[PDB]
């Protein structure tokens, strides 16, 4: 909770941070998709790598 | 170390209901209060005596945030049981039960043994889902039913025991 | 760029959004670590799943 | 389809320098302007004649945002060449070159053939790194040097050709 900036400034700051969350979300989705697409392959080929605890084969 | 049957079982249910702690409690006797949303897909195995037989239970877990995704087929592939879990203290997780049911009908084998599990029974003061209401729903839908607490362990063994014996 | 809220409100909004970016960052890191730890195993066991284009084995 | 040698080569360099497009250009003759930061680790292979010999070049790629991570050992394991890439239009990517060099010394085989590649030579109007300055640096440090453009293709073949023949 921290003063200094004008209402105008705090307001474009809010816009800039919204756009930044949008970019982070997109990145989270990209990461998620990559994980899922890689897991399909891991699952069909060497599912044992998904074991807990991990026994190297 | 040998065994008479290997059974693939999957955990499904809303994020936060305690799927991963039912897993760690069953397979490792461990519980974690500071438990993060499951990333990816994993499994852990445990052997138990059910009747005369030793059964390798191969228990699979993943995030329940999403319904259908690229890992979905592979996840249900070969699964002979599902534990379908809600949180007794969050009515929403219980509303979502039929949504998860459709998801099983759509992707699991038609003969999957499904058990309905109301988890977090330690939260008796915070209960949002009466046992009877869920009990009613389960029998109506051909499902075994049980309430557990991964936190204090109540019924966790019984739950896995029951589904595994009903797979036989 | 959108008015309505007091300076006080736009200001706790900014704080709420900062804390939200912090949570997204953390999640991005968790996703990244999971990827890296899974890739080590994929690499040592079945590196062919990382081929482009993907030939199922 | 058979071959006389299989050579593992890795791409390393700051994020954004064009590593993944040197890869797609070499292996598929494809270029993408809307190219996202590489997630994970991947490779693609290409066979080429170098002297009398056919060589499977197994080209590895990953994000250059991070320096050392869990995949790092496995990434350099068995690698006989590195293309160490900067962006001729971004002086910072070129400043980072010695940082990547230390990283090779630390994790790669001591006999890795390293080539220094200034990429994006199509951006002649935007040049931030004079060829001579980079040329100087490379020979001083025992490195082959070349400038490429994954976008228009200049030197991309020559770059892979050179490193592969110097691995022989
Ligand atoms: N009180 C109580 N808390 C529990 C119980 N089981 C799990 N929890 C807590 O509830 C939260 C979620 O538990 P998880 O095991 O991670 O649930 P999850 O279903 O696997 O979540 P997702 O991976 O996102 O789908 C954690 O904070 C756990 O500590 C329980 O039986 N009782
Ligand atoms: N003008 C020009 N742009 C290029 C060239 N090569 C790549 N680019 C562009 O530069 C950006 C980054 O290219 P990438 O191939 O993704 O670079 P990267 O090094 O692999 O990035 P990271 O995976 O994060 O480490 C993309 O927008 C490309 O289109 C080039 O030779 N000339
Ligand atoms: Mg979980
Ligand atoms: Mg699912
Ligand atoms: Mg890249
Ligand atoms: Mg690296």
């Amino acid at each position: 909770g921290y003063r200094s900036l004008t209402y105008e400034e705090v307001l474009q700051e809010l816009v800039k941070h919204k756009e930044l969350l949008r970019r982070k979300d997109t990145h989270i989705r990209e990461l998620e998709d990559y994980i899922d697409n890689l897991l399909v392959r891991v699952m069909e080929e060497t599912p044992s790598i998904l074991r807990v605890p991990y026994e190297p084969s | 170390d040998e065994y008479d049957y290997l059974f693939k079982v999957v955990l499904i249910g809303d994020s936060g209901v305690g799927k991963s702690n039912l897993l760690s409690r069953f397979t490792r006797n461990e519980f974690n209060l500071e438990s993060k949303s499951t990333i990816g897909v994993e499994f852990a195995t445990r052997s138990i005596q059910v009747d005369g037989k030793t059964i390798k239970a191969q228990i699979w877990d993943t995030a329940g945030l999403e319904r259908y995704r690229a890992i979905t087929s592979a996840y249900y592939r070969g699964a002979v049981g599902a534990l379908l879990v809600y949180d007794i203290a969050k009515h929403l997780t219980y509303e979502n039960v039929e949504r998860w049911l459709k998801e099983l009908r759509d992707h699991a084998d038609s003969n999957i043994v499904i058990m309905l599990v109301g988890n977090k029974s330690d939260l008796r003061h915070l209960r949002a889902v009466p046992t009877d209401e869920a009990r009613a729903f389960a029998e109506k839908n051909g499902l075994s039913f049980i309430e557990t607490s991964a936190l204090d362990s109540t019924n966790v063994e019984a739950a896995f025991q029951t589904i595994l014996t009903e797979i036989y």
